[PDB]
RNA sequence: UUGACCUCAAAUCAGGUAGGAGUACCCGCUGAACUUAAGCAUAUCAAUAAGCGGAGGAAAAGAAACCAACCGGGAUUGCCUUAGUAACGGCGAGUGAAGCGGCAAAAGCUCAAAUUUGAAAUCUGGUACCUUCGGUGCCCGAGUUGUAAUUUGGAGAGGGCAACUUUGGGGCCGUUCCUUGUCUAUGUUCCUUGGAACAGGACGUCAUAGAGGGUGAGAAUCCCGUGUGGCGAGGAGUGCGGUUCUUUGUAAAGUGCCUUCGAAGAGUCGAGUUGUUUGGGAAUGCAGCUCUAAGUGGGUGGUAAAUUCCAUCUAAAGCUAAAUAUUGGCGAGAGACCGAUAGCGAACAAGUACAGUGAUGGAAAGAUGAAAAGAACUUUGAAAAGAGAGUGAAAAAGUACGUGAAAUUGUUGAAAGGGAAGGGCAUUUGAUCAGACAUGGUGUUUUGUAUU
RNA sequence: GGACCAAGGAGUCUAACGUCUAUGCGAGUGUUUGGGUGUAAAACCCAUACGCGUAAUGAAAGUGAACGUAGGUUGGGGCCUCGCAAGAGGUGCACAAUCGACCGAUCCUGAUGUCUUCGGAUGGAUUUGAGUAAGAGCAUAGCUGUUGGGACCCGAAAGAU
RNA sequence: CGAAUUUGGGUAUAGGGGCGAAAGACUAAUCGAACCAUCUAGUAGCUGGUUCCUGCCGAAGUUUCCCUCAGGAUAGCAGAA
RNA sequence: UGGAGGUCAGUGACGAAGCCUAGACCGUAAGGUCGGGUCGAACGGCCUCUAGUGCAGAUCUUGGUGGUAGUAGCAAAUAUUCAAAUGAGAACUUUGAAGACUGAAGUGGGGAAAGGUUCCACGUCAACAGCAGUUGGACGUGGGUUAGUCGAUCCUAAGAGAUGGGGAAGCUCCGUUUCAAAGGCCUGAUUUUAUGCAGGCCACCAUCGAAAGGGAAUCCGGUUAAGAUUCCGGAACCUGGA
RNA sequence: UAUCUAGCGAAACCACAGCCAAGGGAACGGGCUUGGCAGAAUCAGCGGGGAAAGAAGACCCUGUUGAGCUUGACUCUAGUU
RNA sequence: GUGGCCUAUCGAUCCUUUAGUCCCUCGGAAUUUGAGGCUAGAGGUGCCAGAAAAGUUACCACAGGGAUAACUGGCUUGUGG
């Protein structure tokens, strides 16, 4: 159970600060977990999920889909991941969202920023 | 709480056990204690006699603390000694040897007689005492020493 | 204290074929001409709202507090209440159940769970554990999401880990034998709680509490005594010294005359 | 309005009582708030007793005169009986009272020695020295507690010659009543020639 | 004639300052009536609402012209109590404090009245310089109709005898306060259901972390967090333990004994009267008017007065934290509260839409689905749209969308229907339906070839 | 009054109390103003006071409860003794009648002693008290009842700012 | 129907107040005292309503006093303990 | 019945709650339990705690719905008809013809207050025009208002209203030249310094208040879908400057 | 106009309803009792009944409910002297 | 013999005023005034268990009342016929 004064157990609030958390707090919010080898090479757990970062899907009806995301909806809550897509009636391919928290990351889009996090959380490269 | 309470039994009745000739209306005869000299006059003088006038004289500026004086009597007055010694005074009975209680530091300001200390003398320390008290207490052998 | 009252609703009185109640003034509103100012009325005061000075805390005498949770610690120590109060202790050996000071020096969740494995208070645990269900009401958005069973009470002396040991195992509590709460003795008004007593707890409830040989500790205590002596008032009818003098009976069911 | 055999009440609620009402939720709240500032001052002078030296001074009523309690400060003439200036006591952590004077030997000496006891328990720093920390206590009231006097012993000997201690009492009582009358009956008497 | 001084002006002179908001709490003024008295006028409501002026984070009060009558206490404030009491009151209804006692918090003080008189030693501003919340020069100004030091009644001032004990200002190092930032464990393994596993089962792991939230359903172990620690950044830094320039060199305060003194607030105390107020009662406070002081005098000592004493303080000048308050503001944490006719009027583009000339009045209105995948295409219609088809777990979710009640209605089916209908008892008729029969038991014809 | 239907809709809470009841302790009783401590509005602990009770009476000054086995008489449940079943005696709590005694008040009598007007012993009286006469109370909770409060809910004509 | 005429705009008078060739008329469909908000959930011995079941018991409209006569107190009748 | 403490290691996406069902059982009853349909995420038994706890009425409240009832009614202002066009559709739109009316204190041409884009064009008919609609002051998208001369602006009217001053606890009231030391206006000074001054004249009572009062000055012709005494062409006038 | 048709389309009111005679009854029934009787569904009229609708009688009385006005009512008061 | 031969012939609280004790209090202590208490009368409430009290409303208002008048109906039929 909790201890410190400062964090609140009230639902409401963690509701509402869920929902109208800006931009930049989602971007830690939808974190992503690392696959196993990667997890093993690098030393993370998860890692807040970018725009060209490869990963699997590990849960719902497109488990076991490999992708390259091609956006990070932070306002919808999810990431649309390239080759995860729905064909329509009229054959138009829309994006289908989903959470970070189903994907496993695969392959990491590395920057001077990203290695420096990874140093950071611990990682070895 | 509320679950016991008659309200929880009149729901069904129409008129929650207050009849229905006679309501349950605001006040249908005065408010507190209005018509007390004129139809309450009955209850008045039933049973709180002696309610309506003055009888005594006044005092500005009373204070309880003039008027403090705790009465002890004869009978309650050797529970002010400890028990663990009450019984070796009790039982050692003498002069020269007596017991002496502060009547003032227990708390009390006067000594009445109620009657049958033991023939135990004792030094008993008083504000104030009564006749009958200092005969009791000057019979069972010991004094009484005004005090202040 | 304004909810309901935060208008200039007047009566129209009668002549105008509608109720008397007040009515909001106005017009091009919709609310206009409506009803307001009653506890039947839609959007007016409720009867009698409710005030912060209704009496929230109920005072107990001292002496009723202590007789409550000496009842409770000796219904601890009766095997069938704890059954009764459901707490899983059919593979226990004995209780009232006492550990070693060790127990009071545990330090880490891992084993404090495997004292309790040592000791058979696990059956509770994994109670606790399947018993975790949705509250079934409105109580879930009040903060009160779940609801789970209650634990052993871990009752020590010292703290040294501990607390800590058991605070994240689910359902167990721990208590100092200073404390020892009826809310954790007796939850729910239901005596036998099970308790695993330390060593040092165990014999540090006969200085807080007094006994027949020391005094209570608390001053002015002492624990309550009996309105009787024993409650088998069965083997007291069916002694020799009361049979003797009682005259013989009938056959303990009436044979039906006529 | 009036009814069966019940007390006449006196319930004082014809005003608007309703806006006046004050229930102490934050009674626990305050209880941790002022614990809270108690330990806050005690880190903030961290080696002094977080009170002053209170002397003891007589409840003055005749209901409460047998008891002894703690005053607000000790008089000057007891801070120089002890031997210090009321400025140095006020800042060595005596509470010094102008006001209050003693016309009692047992009390001027019993604050006397209540002062020696707390000069020969404190220790004072110097204020360029070494800072020799001194483990400190949080309560002057406590480490000097106030003790009521023994006014007698538990036995002793009657001695009894014969004046009732009520008759006593009577006759103080009518020589009280009955003086200034009888200062006018001697002043009259010694006025007729 | 030339220079002041006094008082009064002017300037788009130099620099400031006030207004107005919000007012929950706070300080005052003004000020009802409804109401109660079973009528009503005194009273009550109430020294309240409305009205007006003025502050702060608290305000106010505050170091006795006190309480008390005791063996006396000792600034203020608040709580418990005193106490529904003393007292007031058509002594009716009603109203109604304070001392003591226990506690929380505690903190003290400073002007006026003194000759620096061997030195206006005081201060604003301009102009310079600098280490700029300021310092140091110089220069006019203010001020002698009194600015510094010195003293505030607890005292204290001079005059003598000894000749003791005692520091200052600013940077730096860390305290510490505040605003934060980042890092810090453990399954998404197998099987069933499902659209989705976050459900059930098996085996595990971490736990000082099994609070809470999110994720396609009840997720400690998927994510954020949580728990325990670590490591940073910035502001304030004189609640404070150490270095720095290290001392203006007669650069600066307290104490004992004797003497002489010892200034202490005026249209103010006080008295009378009038109005109001108070529990204050031959008058509690306040205010108006009239009179109007004194010097061991003056106030008080809760019954008016004269004479006689005691007790207690020292007014008519001023400052001051904490304990106390707080339906406003800004941050937080929570609840045996409410759950969209409830809870704020407002869960929504709510003080919105719109009503009134105006003051003001003031709503209704949440929910597709996990994801629009929001229905391609065909066909009939002018089209709306229908019928197919298609998506979806579901279209018995199609935007007029969760569930979809009742009143009310359509269709179908069944019944009755000579100026109501409905109901009770009882049967009849039609419709519909539950309740032993292989089953614990009787003994053999062992069917679907431990068992019948 | 009611065309119909849905949802909402009316004896509540509080301060102070009466009776009764349960509980704890009991001539005492009540920790919770506050302090200590806490796994933090819980729980647990701790005083000094204060409230109420243990003394009444009188306007007040004041005085203040055993002539007795804490009295006598009547009645008393229960217990004790007794004739094998009837039936006597003894003791008799509570309680109810009655006669007393004690404390206060009122009206008298006023003894030694005198601050010579104080004192108030002793004795009394168709008087009187919410008294004594081997204490019962204090806290908490519950129904019911009372009063002030919006006061079970809705309802004026009015009045004031 | 050439005037004590009709009328626009400006302006003045504001609620116990205005204004009135006077009807208590008019003062924003409001007038023998406008409208708005508040005191205010004003008071009502008066009218209306007052929400589940079963079980047991079960009345009074009479006495006395009351500015009392549509209402109370009191005694009675009733329940419960 | 809502919520709370315990417990059933209770029920449940293999379907909780809710709802519908002249289906069954149980209880005298309040009610409880179950079969079937619908639905899709929570809920119940027991021991206790708690209350904003049970509706048929209150000319109750809010919302919704009826019978009446396809009923009353859509009848003032003389009145319409024929044919083409457009269109799915024409009593109602457009055009042509006829018949009429207003009849110049108009049913005409313009303005004031008020409105606010209703003006004009294009597209369009779900709602609105109490029938209809292809039409519209509706809906959607856009376009449009051009000034030295017309107004405002300036003046003052009844009046309103600062200042000086005086009341009032005060919000504010009076007062408008009043018991005021109340300013701007002619020509030289006029670049050893300016707009200083020994130049000179005087002595108003702020200000606001009229789109009908008083006032400086513009006319014609043409022009747009919609502006024109405002644009263009021509022809003038006034004011203030040099 | 009403009327019939196309389109369009309300409201009052409504416990349930809608045939009478007598009886009794809150003393003038649609319902109850006893008789008369009694056949779908309806259209236009009509004004006998529904003690028809419209409004918590505006007359009267009661209330210890007002208000406007008046006066040598009681108690005050601005002004004035 | 404790007023009238008996049955009638009268009056609270608060306030005032008398009589008596020479009694109690004025709360820091005399003393003397004054004031306040104790007990009993008197000053009065006739609406007589005891408010301090003029009208009008044909301009009117509210809560109610068929507890109550002004029609019908109903019982009675003095009176009328």
């Amino acid at each position: 159970a909790k201890q410190s004064l400062d964090v609140s157990s009230d639902r409401r609030k963690a509701r509402k600060a869920y929902f109208t958390a800006p931009s930049s707090q989602r971007r830690v919010l939808l974190s992503a977990p690392l696959s196993k080898e990667l997890r093993a090479q690098y030393g993370i757990k998860a890692l807040p999920i970018r725009r060209d970062d490869e990963v699997l899907v590990v849960r719902g009806s497109k488990k076991g889909q490999e992708g390259k995301i091609s956006s990070v909806y932070r306002l919808k809550f999810a990431v649309q991941v390239d080759k995860v897509t729905k064909e329509k009636v009229n054959g138009a391919s829309v994006p289908i969202n989903l959470h970070p928290s189903k994907l496993v990351i695969t392959k990491l889009h590395l920057d001077k920023d990203r290695k420096a996090l990874i140093q950071r959380k611990g990682g070895k490269l | 709480p509320s679950r016991f309470t008659k309200t929880r039994k009149h729901r069904g009745h129409v008129s929650a056990g207050k009849g229905r000739i006679g309501k349950h209306r605001k006040h249908p005869g005065g408010r507190g204690m209005a018509g007390g000299q004129h139809h309450h006059r009955i209850n008045m003088d039933k049973y709180h006699p002696g309610y309506f006038g003055k009888v005594g004289m006044r005092y500005f500026h009373k204070q309880q603390a003039h008027f403090w004086k705790p009465v002890l009597n004869l009978d309650k007055l050797w529970t002010l000694i400890p028990e663990d010694k009450r019984d070796q005074y009790l039982k050692s009975a003498s002069k020269e040897t007596a017991p002496v209680i502060d009547t003032l530091a227990a708390g009390y300001g006067k000594i009445l007689g109620k009657g049958r200390i033991p023939n135990v003398p004792v030094i008993v320390k008083a504000r104030f005492v009564s006749k009958l008290a200092e005969e009791k207490i000057r019979a069972a052998g010991g004094v009484v020493e005004l005090i202040a | 204290e304004k909810a309901g009252h935060q208008t200039s609703a007047e009566s129209w009185g009668t002549g105008r074929a509608v109720a008397r109640i007040p009515r909001v003034g106005g017009g091009g509103t919709g609310r206009s001409g409506q009803g307001a100012f009653g506890n039947m009325c839609r959007g007016g005061r409720m009867f009698a709202p409710t005030k912060t000075w209704r009496k929230w805390n109920v005072k107990v005498n001292h002496n009723e507090k202590r007789y409550a949770t000496a009842s409770a610690i000796a219904a601890t120590a009766v095997a069938s209440l704890v059954l009764a109060r459901g707490h899983r202790v059919e593979k226990i050996p004995e209780i009232p159940l006492v550990v070693s000071t060790d127990l009071e020096s545990i330090q880490k969740t891992k084993e404090a769970v495997a004292a309790l494995k040592a000791v058979g208070a696990h059956s509770d645990l994994l109670k606790v554990l399947k018993s975790k269900k949705l509250r079934a009401g409105k109580g879930k958005y009040r903060n009160r999401r779940w609801t789970q069973r209650r634990g052993p009470l871990v009752v020590y002396a010292e703290d040294n880990g501990i607390v800590k040991a058991l605070r994240n195992v689910p359902g167990v509590e721990t208590a100092n034998v200073a404390s020892l709460n009826l809310l954790q003795l007796a939850p729910g008004a239901h005596l036998g709680r099970f308790v695993i007593w330390t060593e040092a707890a165990f014999t540090k409830l006969d200085q807080v509490w007094g006994s027949e040989t020391v005094a209570s500790s608390k001053v002015g205590y002492t624990l309550p005594s009996h309105i009787i002596s024993t409650s088998d008032v069965t083997r007291i009818i069916n002694s020799s010294e009361i049979q003797s003098a009682i005259r013989p009976a009938g056959q303990a069911t009436q044979k039906r005359t006529h | 309005a009036i009814s069966k055999n019940l007390p006449i009440l006196k319930n004082h609620f014809r005003k608007h009582w309703q806006e006046r009402v004050k229930v102490h939720f934050d009674q626990a709240g305050k209880k941790v708030s002022r614990r809270n500032a108690r330990a806050t001052r005690a880190a903030k002078i961290a080696p002094r007793p977080l009170d002053l030296l209170r002397p003891v001074v007589r409840a003055p009523t005749v209901k409460y005169n047998r008891k002894v309690r703690a005053g607000r400060g000790f008089t000057l003439a007891e801070v120089k009986a002890a031997g210090l200036t009321a400025a140095y006591a006020r800042t060595i952590g005596i509470a010094v009272d102008h006001r209050r004077q003693n016309r009692n030997q047992e009390i001027f000496d019993a604050n006397v020695q209540r002062l020696k006891e707390y000069q020969s328990k404190i220790i004072v720093f110097p204020r360029n020295g070494k800072a020799p920390e001194a483990e400190q206590v949080l309560s002057a009231a406590a480490t000097f507690p106030i003790a009521q006097p023994a006014t007698d012993v538990e036995a002793r000997a009657v001695q009894d010659n014969g004046e009732s201690a009520f008759r006593t009492l009577r006759l103080a009582r009518s020589e009280k009543k009955f003086r200034g009358i009888r200062e006018k009956r001697a002043r009259e008497k010694a006025e007729a020639e």
